[PDB]
């Protein structure tokens, strides 16, 4: 017959800080056994405020982010304002399910601030189930990011660490961690890794190497 | 197109320094009979942007139509502004997702290479919507043999010159001869420039059978 | 005998200007948009002492921090009263958040002069609606008031009149609007320039009163507490 | 010469005299409209118009009463440009049809018959008016030589050696006829072209005005374009200097 | 079906077998299968009986009004391009490709291959199951510039080539030849056809 | 079914057996199979029986409809494209397949037509399931410009070959003659098949089937 | 008259009665001006008020990143024909990636203005537009009507007393394409200013603007935001 | 591009007379004459085919028409709006046929199409039929005659006459026609009541007629009409 997918890879990952918010990703776009190219970034600006993380069907995450720019505008020009992180994480939420019967093979992350300046983060399933969380991670290597992120940041497991607050800093080395970690053993995960930062200030890059096997 | 029936293989692009080459051979088959050995796969949509197309021919010839008569409709209006390669690529990629969703997709994969505002274009299109940009470009059976050669040379020479593309891009069409069995050996050169897309006439590859004597 | 879509020769819509005359017909109702919360205020109109007092519904409940004071033709109102509850549903569901009061009135506004005849589906519409609209609430842009009417021109008011005595209620506002002007002043000069346009007494039954500010929700006022607002006559 | 009250209201109506007053009145708003031309030559087609400057505030080249169709085929239009502009529209779609149809460019004698069948077509109902403009087509090859038509508001098309429409389209046909154009070149024809519109201009009437030039022949390779602002000085000072 | 076309100066020659098969039975041992498109514009039928009949009807339909729009006989470019049409815009449902060869005054005679819906002008074209059979004979016996009785020999040989050898085509072979001058159609039979290596 | 269908010097003739099956048990010995299009036009049908039924049935109320709004003797190539056209809309799942013979001003005519909506003219024919015992009959015997006796007398034993080979075939064959002059519809020309003689009687005398109610409604 | 209550009914002079009373709607709205510099378009618009009680109407409005217009007429038609302009801009992005050519845009409304022209029961669109735009060809300022007809213009002004306005900016038309940015303004609100009666003149409530360039997107000054352009003014003269 | 008008062109007066009714009466009444006789063992239907010129070929179109194999059609009134008619009940016809397989009874034609004639005087953007029908018949072993007019009302006749002098027309087969007539009389009264109205000199292309049987309905052969023009 004919498919109307295919699996083109990569990891995204959000943590959510007091007043940062952190969306990543491996640069590495694959079908089958070959890589497509090694400089595709699944971390795109919506607004100063917000950031989404795609992955999946690659084909899917194209359309989909421009259904979502295109929507932003539409909102602008009918509200007179932004649409707030929490709106856009609403919004596609209901993108994602008018496609309930024939669904987008996608995994969103979405991260930025909310209205009282706070870290949000909002993971989605393919399908539009989401929620508001400190940290998430979807893609082909979410379950390789996920365990160390609970242990760390969700202090679980363990009996006398006194708790410390969540700091950039901090959650940055983490962030690279857990794709050194993947880039490892994912061999849909390699190449370079992209973090944007959101802050009051606004939407800030940064790129380190990994391993091109 | 639900069942494809006379396809092109692999599709090549590289950019060079002042422009981008694609290549692809004059082969249409009909399964695995070489049908028409003397047909292009590759057409000039205007003097800026240049396409080479994978699979389904039909679907090209039709896809090379619709492209050419947007050129036309533009021209017309005569308003200082034209179809960029990346407008085209956009292009392009609205409609292979669009067609691919209503379960009727055009049965090919594209190469589209551009210069325009002093930056070489090279892009990428799948019959699924898959999208993206790459200093190299290789379809079908190209991004298993021709792919790894191209990204050896530019990882050791990020910049070429337009000679030192034409020389790769036929030693690339070297090994898709040897090694693709639905490959020919007739084939074209297009090539974007300052001065516009220039696409010349049936090329050989040249091929050396010494090893048909080194077994025993 | 001429369509609904005619321009005069002036330059505007008859059935828009006519729509305009049928709401100088309704009864008179004031909004007044002071710094810390809006009020509503219009008469009812009692026919008859036989009609029951709260059946009249002239000052609605759009959403919790949204109300809208009605003039005109009543029936045609509440098609577009609930058109208006429609969309803040619609777009909470979307958005997860509350309507600013300036989009409300602007989804309004957008079935302003969509009528016809000719080139239009078996159930639009056949003319325009004889109401006028005074939308009041508070939203992140603090306290707002706007005027709405069949032209579909929409607009903010520091304080507006509307109904059959509009010019004189117009004349009573402009003289008696301070932008600093408290709440317990708002309700009070809406209350005294109301007996001075309408041809009957105000009564405790005979008005509805609705705030809308910053800390409470939209309310309906209960007979009881209009009686502590017309102690101070 | 016109019919009251009842039988011009409608193009569904006849008036007792055989006539359809919504297409004559139609017509009439062409006459009124600024002066378009545009004769055959030797090896090609040439196209002059008048466009009367309202406000200085506008911009030279604004108001394009000259369009492309086709690659190969030029409009000139007189009348509602608004209508003029959606029969521009309307032709393109004619052409673009046919090669995707037949794969070829399409004959302009064909492209003006398909074009007069829609414009026709708004002349018989109550439910929509008649196009208030004239327009003419003009094209070359070396199979089908140079060739002119126009086709008016009733939906008429016929092909011409020299053609005008507007204000002073008799002003512009007695001046024509004068012309020798079966034998002269079309680097000729447009320093006439351009004396003629000149020469129909009132100048204390309608207050300025600008000229705008076409191609379509031999020198350019059969493409329908511009003619540049070179030769179109040269034939703009022709113009004036034997105005005497 | 074994169908074949040849471009020459003056014109086109066109050739194919005449039968028809439903699986392993032939129905009909002498149909014709070179439809009229318009006076000078043949086309030679493959495929799907109903469906390729059913296109070859269509394209003389639409190339008959075609030709009184123009007032002039239709190109061989713009008949092959309305048959290329019909079978792309239905290529899953119409299962038949159609060889369309002609003759006109702009381009002289022409020779156009319409499978699945793509469209090329080759110096002559074959198809058809039997096709098959006679890829390296063609390749080999062709020449450019062949005579008109050349070009009639050339397709007789290749069509008697593939019948024998193929088993979905049979009877005799109809011939046509499209010139200026006109259209000739000429039946080669049995006692007829050329004789080559049998065993 | 076995129908048939030859050309000969003075016009066509048709033939048909009698036989309809319901699974593989025969429910009609006696079924007609040679319809009327036109007073000199006539179509065999084979396949699903409803099928070749109301399709024949449609193609006479349009072609009767078309000699009235012409007021010419209707055309059997009228007939052709009118039946293949609406065949091949219902892309083969009307199992109708016919043989259509006439007479013209262009002379005798024959043609076949599939459930698909394909066609061919031709001086002989045959369609169904016992046509490879006819055609076998015809590519034997079949001269041109036969004598109308010489092609009736062909076209019997095509069908009876049919028949008697054919365990989808039996009954009579019926025959029909189209000349320039007229139409004769030959129904039952021959039949081999006769026992309609027993020597067997089941008779049951009033009363030995045992009855529990009785009603008598009087009219 | 009776040739003056449909489209669809041609004057015995040759002219439709329905869209002349469509373009007498642009002229009683409150003025609006359009000029534009080598790498600059300006729109200065006058905001109106009823009552002294309700604020100012909204008369410049958002349309892309590189597109703006200011309205003059129907409030309702110039918000129908302002969602059109919006989805035919985000169809451009949507498909190409690219922003749409002001020339092409303004071509679309020609098209699609012209259709309810013609129909009966349909009515022009009683709304005249100025257009702000730039793109690869530079800045631009664009004209509609109710009519479909539109212009390309050096500037313009539309509604009422716009005559007046008109004159001032034909004097300064070859002053425009050297101009600085903040000299542009001046000179489309020196044109604004002329519009209105000798009593008044341009306050911060009344005055809005829009600009978009080669510098920055198309953006809206409304209250606070305008003061820094009105100051520094040279004083109404007569 | 259209879209129809979907209002009523016939309406109520305040008389109670729908006007477009009766203007379309007065269309059939003064239309060319035509009669219908009813005979015991079939019927004749004549009509005046007088084309007031000899430059017109008389044979290239006719006014009485068959529309199946058993019934007939003649008309007073317009013969583009008769046309119209004529084909829908040649299809009503097959219609018919198709689903009962059997000859339709003239009577239920007669109330098929004149449920059509009706349509026209009640639908949208058009005017009532400008014809009054006479349909002959032969069903059950029974001739039968009926006429169908523009209300969309049907009778049953013996014998009648409509067109120009159709009063006149009448009145003569009131007193001329006898009931049990033999069908070669019948063409003769029904040429006869032709002869009343006529004006000019009948010639077998003047006058057109049809007959209805036991072997079905036809027109007859000019030659055959010069046979009873003595
Ligand atoms: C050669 C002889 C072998 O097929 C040719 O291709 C011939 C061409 C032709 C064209 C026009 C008129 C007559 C003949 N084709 C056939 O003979 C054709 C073969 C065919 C059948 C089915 C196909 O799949 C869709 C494709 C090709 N034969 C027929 O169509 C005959 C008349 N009928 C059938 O076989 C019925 N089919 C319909 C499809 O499903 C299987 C049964
Ligand atoms: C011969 C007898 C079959 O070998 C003919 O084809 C004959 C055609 C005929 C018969 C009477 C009148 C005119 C023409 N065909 C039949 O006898 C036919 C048998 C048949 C059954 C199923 C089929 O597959 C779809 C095809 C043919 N008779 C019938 O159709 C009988 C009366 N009905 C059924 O068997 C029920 N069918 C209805 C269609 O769907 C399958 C079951
Ligand atoms: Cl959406
Ligand atoms: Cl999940
Ligand atoms: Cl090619
Ligand atoms: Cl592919
Ligand atoms: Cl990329
Ligand atoms: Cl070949
Ligand atoms: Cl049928
Ligand atoms: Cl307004
Ligand atoms: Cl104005
Ligand atoms: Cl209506
Ligand atoms: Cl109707
Ligand atoms: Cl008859
Ligand atoms: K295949």
């Amino acid at each position: 017959r004919f498919s109307p997918y295919a699996f083109n890879g990569g990891t995204v990952l959000a943590i959510a800080g007091e007043d940062f918010s952190i969306v990543a990703s491996d640069t590495r776009l694959s079908e089958g056994f070959s890589i497509h190219t090694r400089d595709s970034p699944k971390c795109y600006k919506l607004t100063d405020k917000t950031v989404i993380g795609c992955s999946g069907f690659h084909g899917d995450c194209l359309t989909l982010t421009k259904i979502i720019e295109a929507r932003l505008k539409m909102y602008k020009h009918s509200n007179n304002k932004a649409m707030t992180t929490g709106a856009i994480a609403a919004m596609l939420s209901t993108i994602l399910y008018s496609r309930r019967f024939f669904p987008y093979y996608v995994y969103n992350i979405i991260g930025g601030l909310d209205e009282e300046g706070k870290g949000a983060v909002y993971s989605f399933d393919p399908v539009g189930s989401y929620q508001r969380d400190s940290f998430k991670a979807g893609g082909s290597a979410s379950a390789m990011l996920q365990p160390l992120l609970d242990n760390q940041v969700g202090f679980k497991n363990m009996q006398n660490v006194e708790h410390v607050p969540l700091t950039l800093d901090r959650a940055m080395r983490l962030v690279k961690d857990v794709f050194i970690s993947a880039a490892e053993r994912d061999v849909y995960t390699g190449d370079a890794l992209r973090i944007c930062i959101v802050t009051k200030e606004g939407i800030r890059e940064e790129t380190v190497p990994l391993r091109k096997d | 197109t639900q069942n494809p029936m006379v396809t092109g293989t692999s599709v090549l692009g590289v950019k060079f320094d002042g422009g981008v080459v694609i290549a692809a051979d004059m082969l249409g088959s009909y399964g695995s009979l070489a049908r028409f050995r003397n047909i292009s796969r590759i057409m000039r949509v205007n003097d800026s942007t240049m396409l080479g197309a994978s699979g389904d021919y039909a679907d090209f010839q039709y896809l090379k139509q619709v492209l050419g008569q947007m050129v036309i409709d533009e021209e017309l209006l005569g308003d200082g502004h034209s179809y960029s390669p990346r407008a085209i690529h956009s292009w392009l990629t609205r409609a292979m997702y669009s067609r691919r969703s209503k379960m009727n997709p055009l049965w090919n994969t594209m190469v589209i290479g551009g210069y325009a505002d002093g930056e070489s274009f090279l892009g990428y299109v799948d019959m699924l919507g898959v999208a993206y940009e790459a200093p190299s470009l290789a379809t079908g059976y190209g991004a298993y043999l021709a792919q790894p050669l191209l990204r050896e040379v530019l990882e050791k020479q990020p910049v070429l010159s337009q000679t030192e593309a034409r020389e790769l891009v036929e030693r690339c069409m070297r090994v898709l001869y040897y090694r693709d069995a639905r490959s020919y050996n007739r084939f074209q050169i297009a090539t974007v420039t300052e001065k516009g897309v220039e696409i010349e006439g049936p090329l050989s590859a040249q091929t050396n059978w010494d090893i048909a004597h080194m077994i025993s | 005998d001429r369509g609904v879509n005619t321009f005069s020769p002036e330059g505007r819509l008859f059935q828009v200007e006519y729509a305009i005359e049928a709401i100088k017909l309704g009864s008179t109702a004031i909004g007044i948009q002071t710094s810390e919360g809006v009020c509503l205020a219009v008469e009812k109109r009692i026919t008859s002492p036989l009609m029951e007092p709260s059946s009249i519904e002239k000052i609605v409940e759009i959403d919790a921090h949204i109300g809208c004071a009605m003039s005109g033709l009543i029936a045609d109102a509440k098609t577009l009263i609930d058109k208006a509850r429609v969309e803040t549903q619609n777009h909470w569901f979307t958005y997860n958040e509350t309507m600013t009061v300036e989009s409300v009135t602007q989804a309004v506004s957008n079935l302003a002069l969509q009528f016809g005849e000719e080139d239009a589906d078996p159930g639009a519409m056949s003319r325009p609606f004889g109401v006028a609209l005074l939308f009041g609430g508070v939203d992140e842009k603090g306290p707002q008031l706007f005027h709405m009417d069949p032209s579909g021109t929409f607009v903010q008011c520091d304080a507006r009149a509307i109904g059959s005595a509009s010019e004189g209620a117009q004349s009573s506002l402009q003289e008696v609007y301070h932008k600093s002007m408290t709440l317990k002043e708002a309700i009070k000069s809406s209350l005294i320039i109301l007996k001075q346009v309408m041809e009957e007494k105000l009564n405790a039954t005979n008005i509805e009163l609705a705030t809308v500010q910053p800390g409470q929700n939209f309310h309906m006022f209960t007979k009881e507490e209009l009686e502590e607002v017309i102690k101070d006559i | 010469s016109s019919i009251g009250t009842g039988y011009d209201l409608s193009a569904s109506t006849f008036s007792p005299d055989g006539r359809v007053f919504q297409v004559e009145y139609a017509m009439k708003a062409v006459e009124n409209s600024s002066t378009a031309i545009g004769i055959r030559c030797k090896d090609g087609v040439v196209f002059g118009v008048e466009k009367l400057v309202l406000s200085k505030l506008y911009e030279e080249g604004s108001n394009k009463r000259l369009f492309n169709v086709d690659r190969h085929v030029g409009m000139a239009v007189a009348g509602l440009l608004a209508d003029a502009r959606s029969l521009a529209d309307i032709a393109r779609e004619e052409a673009s049809n046919f090669r995707s149809n037949f794969g070829y460019n399409i004959p302009l004698k064909h492209l003006a018959d398909r074009v007069a069948m829609y414009v026709h077509a708004y002349t018989l109902y109550s439910a929509v008016r008649p196009f208030g403009c004239s327009f003419m087509l003009g094209s070359y090859s070396a199979n089908d030589g140079a060739q002119l038509y126009m086709i008016d508001p009733s939906g008429v098309s016929y092909g011409y050696w020299g053609c005008a429409i507007g204000k002073a389209r008799q002003a512009a046909k007695t001046e024509i006829e004068k012309l020798q154009m079966k034998e002269m070149t079309c680097r000729d024809v447009v320093k006439e072209v351009a004396k003629i519109i000149y020469i129909v201009h009132d100048e204390v009437k309608d207050k300025a005005f600008e000229l705008e030039l076409s191609w379509v022949g031999e020198l350019t390779k059969g493409r329908h374009e511009i003619v540049p602002k070179d030769i179109r000085e040269e034939a703009e000072k022709y113009a004036k200097e034997s105005l005497k | 079906t074994t169908i074949m076309a040849v471009e020459f100066d003056g014109g086109v020659v066109v050739g194919s077998d005449s039968r028809v098969s439903a699986g392993t039975a032939v129905v009909n041992r002498v149909f014709d299968k070179l439809s009229p498109l318009h006076q000078r514009i043949f086309c030679a039928l493959s495929g799907s009986a109903a469906d390729a009949q059913a296109i070859a009807d269509m394209a003389a339909y639409q190339l008959e009004l075609h030709g009184l729009e123009l007032e002039e006989p239709p190109l061989v470019l713009a008949a092959a391009n309305v048959v290329k049409n019909i079978s792309y815009k239905y290529r899953e449902d119409l299962l038949a490709h159609l060889i369309v060869a002609g003759w006109d005054q702009r381009e002289g005679g022409q020779v156009y291959g319409t499978m699945g819906g793509m469209l090329i002008r080759q110096p002559f074209t074959i198809g058809g199951s039997g096709s098959s059979y006679i890829y390296g004979y063609v390749d080999a016996a062709y020449k450019p510039g062949m005579t008109p009785e050349e070009c009639r020999r050339f397709t007789t040989n290749a069509i008697t080539l593939a019948m024998n050898r193929d088993g979905s085509s049979g009877g005799v072979i109809y011939l046509v030849t499209i010139t200026a001058a006109g259209v000739d159609h000429r039946v080669i039979l049995g006692d007829e056809l050329p004789k080559f290596y049998d065993e | 079914t076995t129908i048939a269908g030859l050309v000969f010097r003075d016009g066509v003739i048709l033939g048909a057996d009698t036989r309809a099956t319901n699974d593989s048990v025969v429910a009609d010995k006696s079924c007609e199979k040679i319809h009327f299009i036109a007073p000199k036009i006539y179509c065999c049908g084979a396949g699903v029986a409803a099928d070749t039924e109301m399709t024949t049935r449609m193609a006479a109320s349009k072609m009767e409809l078309h000699a009235l709004s012409t007021g010419r003797e209707p055309r059997v190539a009228t007939v052709t494209r009118i039946l293949r056209q609406t065949l091949f809309r219902y892309q083969g799942h009307v199992g109708a397949s016919l043989v259509v013979g006439g007479v013209d001003l262009n002379g005798p005519q024959l043609y076949e037509v599939h459930p698909h909506g394909s066609y061919s003219r031709l001086p002989f024919t045959a369609l169904g399931s016992g046509q490879g015992a006819a055609v076998a009959l015809l590519e034997d015997r079949f001269q041109p410009n036969m004598t109308l006796e010489a092609a009736q007398e062909l076209l019997v034993e095509a069908i009876t070959a049919g028949i008697l080979s054919d365990l989808g075939s039996g009954g009579n064959v019926d025959a029909c003659v189209i000349t320039a002059g007229g139409a004769k519809l030959q129904r039952a020309l021959s039949t081999p098949t006769e026992p309609v003689q027993r020597a067997g009687r089941y008779r049951f005398a009033p009363g030995t089937t045992p009855v529990l109610t009785r009603e008598v409604r009087p009219l | 008259n009776q040739y003056d209550n449909d489209v669809t009914v041609w004057s015995p002079q040759g002219r439709i009665h329905q869209i002349e009373y469509a373009m007498e709607a642009v002229k009683q709205g409150s003025a609006t001006v359009g000029l534009k510099s080598k790498t600059h378009a300006v729109l200065v618009a006058l905001k109106r008020a009823q009552s002294e009680l309700a604020a100012h109407q909204k008369k410049i409005l958002h349309v892309d990143n590189h597109i703006g217009i200011s309205i003059a007429g129907l409030t309702a038609d110039a918000r129908l024909l302002c969602n059109f302009m919006r989805q035919e801009c985000l169809d451009s992005r949507f498909v190409f990636d690219r922003p749409l050519p002001v020339s092409r845009l303004v071509s679309l409304i020609g098209s699609k203005t012209q259709i309810p022209t013609q129909r009966y029961g349909r009515r022009p669109y009683g709304v005249g537009l100025l257009i702000a735009g730039y793109d690869d060809m530079g800045p631009h300022i664009f004209q509609t009507c109710p009519s479909a007809n539109y212009f390309d213009c050096r500037a313009m002004s539309i509604g009422a007393r716009s005559q007046s306005a008109r004159t001032y900016l034909e004097r300064h038309m070859s002053e425009f394409m050297e101009c600085n940015l903040d000299e542009l303004v001046k000179h489309g609100l020196r044109a604004l200013r002329e519009t209105l009666p000798a009593e008044q003149d341009l306050t911060t409530k009344n005055v809005s603007i829009g600009i978009v360039g080669k510098d920055l997107e198309f953006t809206i000054y409304d209250d606070d935001d305008v003061s820094p352009f009105l100051d520094g003014l040279e004083e109404r003269p007569q | 591009a259209k879209r129809g008008y979907s209002f009523s062109l016939t309406t109520f007066s305040p008389s109670g007379k729908l006007v477009q009714i009766e203007y379309a009466l007065a269309a059939v009444a003064g239309g060319a004459p035509s009669v219908g006789i009813k005979a015991a063992n079939g019927v004749v239907l004549a009509t005046e085919k007088k084309q007031k010129s000899i430059l017109y070929d008389e044979r290239s179109v006719h006014k009485v028409e068959p529309i199946t194999k058993h019934i007939g059609l003649v008309y007073s009134g317009m013969g583009p709006d008769y046309r119209v008619l004529v084909h829908r009940a040649r299809k009503l016809a097959q219609q018919y046929y198709l689903v009962y397989q059997e000859p339709i009874p003239t009577a239920q034609l007669v109330q098929r199409v004149a449920s059509v004639m009706q349509e026209y005087t009640q639908s949208g953007g058009v005017r009532p039929f400008g014809v009054s029908l006479l349909i002959c018949g032969w069903n059950e072993g029974r001739p039968y005659l009926f006429q169908s007019d523009p209300s969309g009302a049907y009778f049953a006749w013996k014998a009648t006459a409509m067109g120009k002098n159709y009063v006149n027309g009448k009145t003569f087969l009131e007193k001329r026609y006898n009931e049990d007539l033999e069908l070669e009389d019948a063409i003769h009264t029904a040429i006869l009541t032709l002869k009343e109205s006529f004006e000019g000199q009948m010639t077998e292309d003047n006058i057109e007629v049809g007959i209805c049987n036991e072997a079905g309905f036809r027109r007859l052969t000019p030659t055959e009409v010069r046979d009873y023009l003595a």
